RNA sequence: AGUGGGUAAGAGC
């Protein structure tokens, strides 16, 4: 029962959720334009390493 | 009791120990070492060491 | 050459005289000194953990910051991009509970 | 945090906890990845060598280690658990929940205070201490 | 308006 509780609550949560999720996405990608990941600013030095 | 007597002896083993002069070269000291029948190094120990096991050595001999 | 200690009285060459004199006059409670510094630091316990542990520990923090690593920007605590384990709730009632739950984890 | 010992399974939590019968042990539950739980581990590496006489820091993480969960009530983002001689001590903080450190403390001082005040009042048998320190209120101003 | 921020710890029966 738990499984179908769990089911019915993904499938009510579908609503939105490929559209929200596409939108989050966008907005991540559009903040780490301007700032990059820690780890990438020191992608090259590590390479260099 | 033996007590007394054990404890005293040490106690002038020690005053004799303090009162003995050892050579400070640290050749002399292996030499000397060698010649008593002892082990020059007892597990790696200072050369400090050594000389203070030559000094209890000739104490009590 | 051939020279007595003043502190010794003892024929000792030159050469070595200067260093006679240095280990000559040495305070054995100096010698005390270097066996408690030897064992206080013989004493000491690993407070941090070794290199194996802090390179897996960090990646480990890598797996999980997706934020700082990777390529993939996943949340915050997120992985990616049969049997449950039963705990004791600290109630004595439930401790026989608890014990034949872990009895029937065997394998 | 990396820099911490870490423990893996809750059978090495209670060797630690037992293994230690003269220093207190300052527990810290949590996840290395939450900022929180990097408070923590930041102050307490800070500090886990100043009181290493009288301390030892572990480091846990619940998602590994969910044993405790239902016991300790490890569910903030991060705790703080004290232990002398195989016996959780209490703190009267000051914010109703004596049990453990539930929020990050950004002074390293305040921590020492903490540690110092629970060895002192465990090793004289205590098992609430009274924290140096009221925090029922942040002191913002 | 409002919840809290008000658990003494300890000994075995």
């Amino acid at each position: 029962a738990d499984a179908i509780y769990a089911a019915l609550d993904k499938r009510m949560d579908e609503r939105r959720k490929e559209r929200r999720e596409q939108r989050e996405k966008e907005e991540i990608e559009k903040y780490r334009m301007e700032r990059p990941k820690i780890q990438q600013q020191f992608s090259d030095l590590k390479r260099k390493l | 009791s033996e007590r007394q007597a054990e404890v005293l002896a040490e106690f002038e083993r020690r005053k004799r120990a303090r009162q003995i002069n050892v050579s400070t070269d640290d050749s002399e000291v292996k030499a000397c070492l060698r010649a008593l029948g002892e082990p020059i190094t007892l597990f790696g120990e200072g050369p400090a060491e050594r000389r203070e096991r030559l000094r209890n050595i000739l104490s009590v001999v | 050459e051939y020279l007595v200690s003043p502190i010794t009285g003892e024929k000792i060459p030159a050469s070595k005289m200067q260093e006679h004199m240095r280990i000559g006059l040495l305070d054995p409670r100096w010698l005390e000194q270097r066996d408690r510094s030897i064992r206080e630091k013989q004493s000491d316990d690993e407070v941090y953990a070794p290199g194996l542990d802090i390179e897996s520990s960090l990646k480990q923090l890598a797996e999980r910051r997706t934020d700082i690593f990777g390529v993939e920007e996943t949340a915050i605590g997120k992985k990616i991009g049969p049997e449950e384990k039963v705990t004791w709730d600290g109630h004595s009632g439930s401790m026989a509970r608890t014990q034949q739950a872990a009895q029937a984890n065997i394998t | 945090s990396y820099m911490l010992p870490h423990l893996h399974n809750g059978w090495q939590v209670d060797q630690a906890i037992l293994s230690e019968e003269d220093r207190v042990v300052v527990i810290r539950f949590g996840h290395d990845w939450d900022p929180t739980c990097m408070k923590m581990d930041e102050v307490l590496y800070s500090i886990a060598e100043k009181v290493k006489n009288f301390a030892v820091i572990y480091l846990v993480d619940i998602t590994e280690v969910p044993d405790f969960n239902k016991m300790y009530e490890l569910y903030d983002p991060c705790t703080v658990m004290f232990f002398f001689r195989n016996k959780h001590i209490m703190i009267d903080l000051g914010t109703g929940n004596n049990n453990k450190i539930n929020w990050a403390m950004e002074d390293k001082q305040e921590m020492v205070d903490i540690i110092e005040t629970v060895y002192r009042g465990a090793r004289k048998g205590r098992g609430l201490v009274v924290s140096p320190k009221d925090y029922s209120t942040k002191y913002r101003y």
